[PDB]
C-alpha cells in the first residue's frame, strides 16, 4: 500500500506556565484524538509552530495522548517558529503594518502570517494542510474535513468559514459609508461579513500555482486594496483573507458554519446587539465548536 | 494582541496613538464607548 499522508498544523507558543492555553491545547487535541479514523494505509501528521520550551510542553501534552485510540498511525513535527518568522518576513512585512497589533511592523507579528503564505514555508511534498487554532472541541472525525478540498471550485485556493460577529462590519465602516449599496461587512446569506482564522483548508497546490493569489501577496497589492477599503486590523492572515476576499470571492471555498462554530460574543455587547444575530446564527450538526475570546465551549 | 478599538474612525487597536476623535457605534458614548 501507497502511504497516504494527512496534514493538520497548530500554532503552539508560549505556552509554558500558561495554563489556559495549556488547557485549550489538551481539550482540542484529546477530541481530535479520541474521534480521528484513518484506515490502515494513511497516517495523520500534526505540525506543530512552537519556540522550544513549549514544544516539550507539546511533547508531554501529545505522550498522554498518543497512540490515539482508533490505532491509526500518527506523526508529530516540530517547526521552529524563529525559522519560520525569517521565511515568512520578506513575503508578508508589506501587510505586517495593516493587520498587526497595531503599528508599524514587528517580527513578533510576522507568524500570525504564517497561512497567507504557508505554500512557500511547508515542503512542496505537502500539497494541501488544514491549520488549526487550539481553542477548538472536535465533535466529528477531522477526516471528513479533507473531503471538502474536493469541493473547491475553479480558482479557489483556502477553505475558509465565515466571522460570526459583526468585527468586519465594524472594521470596514468608512468603506460601507462610502459605499452605501455594498455587502461588504454584511451578514450571510448575502452579505459578506469575512472570514474566521480558526479552521482553514490551505491548498498548498492552488495556492503556489494560482496567478491571481501569488499577485495579491505582492506589495503594491496589498496596499492598494488596504487604501481602497480604508483597512485596519490586528487579527493577522484572517484580516487579510477576508480583505482579498471581498475583492476576490472566487479564491475562497467558503465552508459551513457548523465546520467552525464560533462562540465569542464580544461584539454583540460593543455596538452591535441589534444585528448580532444575523451574523452569529449556525444551525445544523455541530462538527467543530471554536471557543474565541476565550469563551468555554459547552459540554 | 491588542484590545480591539471600539470607536468607528482611527487604528484597529484602543488608544490609537494617532487617534485624538473616537466615534462610537449607535448607542453608546464616553471616551472608550462605554454606556
Ligand atoms: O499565546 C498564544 C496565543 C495563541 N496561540 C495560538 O493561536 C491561536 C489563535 O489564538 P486564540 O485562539 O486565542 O485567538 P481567537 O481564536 O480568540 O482569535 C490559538 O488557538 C493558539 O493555537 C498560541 O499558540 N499561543
Ligand atoms: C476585539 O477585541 C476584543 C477584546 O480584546 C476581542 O475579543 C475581539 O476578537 C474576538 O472577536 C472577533 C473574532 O474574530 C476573534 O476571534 C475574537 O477573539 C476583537 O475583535
Ligand atoms: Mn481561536
Amino acid at each position: 500500500v501507497v502511504p497516504v499522508d494527512y496534514h493538520l498544523l497548530m500554532m503552539f507558543t508560549k505556552a509554558e506556565h500558561n495554563a489556559p492555553l495549556q488547557a485549550k491545547a489538551r481539550v482540542a487535541l484529546s477530541s481530535l484524538l479520541r474521534l480521528a479514523k484513518f484506515e490502515a494505509h494513511e497516517v495523520l501528521n500534526l505540525h506543530f509552530v512552537s519556540e522550544e520550551a513549549s514544544r516539550e510542553v507539546a511533547k508531554a501534552l501529545l505522550r498522554e495522548l498518543l497512540p490515539p485510540a482508533a490505532g491509526f498511525k500518527c506523526k508529530v513535527i516540530f517547526h521552529d517558529v524563529a525559522v519560520l518568522t525569517d521565511k515568512l518576513f520578506p513575503v508578508v512585512e508589506a501587510m505586517q503594518k495593516y493587520f498587526s497589533a497595531g503599528s508599524g511592523t514587528y517580527y513578533s507579528d510576522s507568524i500570525f502570517f504564517l497561512s497567507v503564505a504557508m505554500h512557500q514555508i511547508m515542503p512542496k511534498e505537502i500539497p494541501r494542510i488544514i491549520q488549526l487554532d487550539l481553542d477548538l472541541k472536535y465533535k466529528t472525525n477531522i477526516r471528513e474535513l479533507f473531503e471538502e478540498f474536493d469541493n473547491f471550485l475553479p480558482g479557489a485556493v483556502i477553505g475558509i468559514a465565515r466571522e460570526m460577529q459583526p468585527v468586519y462590519r465594524h472594521t470596514f465602516w468608512q468603506f460601507r459609508h462610502e459605499n452605501p449599496k455594498t455587502r461588504v461587512g454584511d451578514p450571510p446569506p448575502e452579505g459578506l461579513p469575512g472570514f474566521n482564522s480558526g479552521v482553514m483548508l490551505l491548498n498548498l497546490e492552488a495556492m503556489r500555482q494560482s496567478p491571481l493569489y501569488s499577485h495579491l501577496l505582492e506589495p503594491s497589492w496589498v496596499q492598494q486594496l488596504a487604501d481602497k477599503y480604508h483597512f485596519r486590523g490586528h487579527l493577522g492572515d484572517q484580516d487579510f483573507f477576508t480583505m482579498i476576499g471581498m475583492e476576490h470571492p472566487e479564491l475562497f471555498h467558503v465552508l459551513d458554519c457548523t465546520w467552525n462554530r464560533q462562540l465569542c460574543t464580544w461584539w454583540r455587547d460593543h455596538g452591535y446587539s441589534d444585528v448580532f444575530q444575523a451574523y452569529f446564527r449556525c444551525e445544523g450538526h455541530v462538527k467543530i465548536y471554536h471557543g474565541n475570546c476565550n469563551t468555554p465551549i459547552p459540554e | 494582541q491588542c484590545e480591539s478599538n471600539p470607536c468607528l474612525n482611527g487604528g484597529s487597536c484602543k488608544d490609537d496613538i494617532n487617534s485624538y476623535e473616537c466615534w462610537c457605534p449607535f448607542g453608546f458614548e464616553g471616551k472608550n464607548c462605554e454606556l
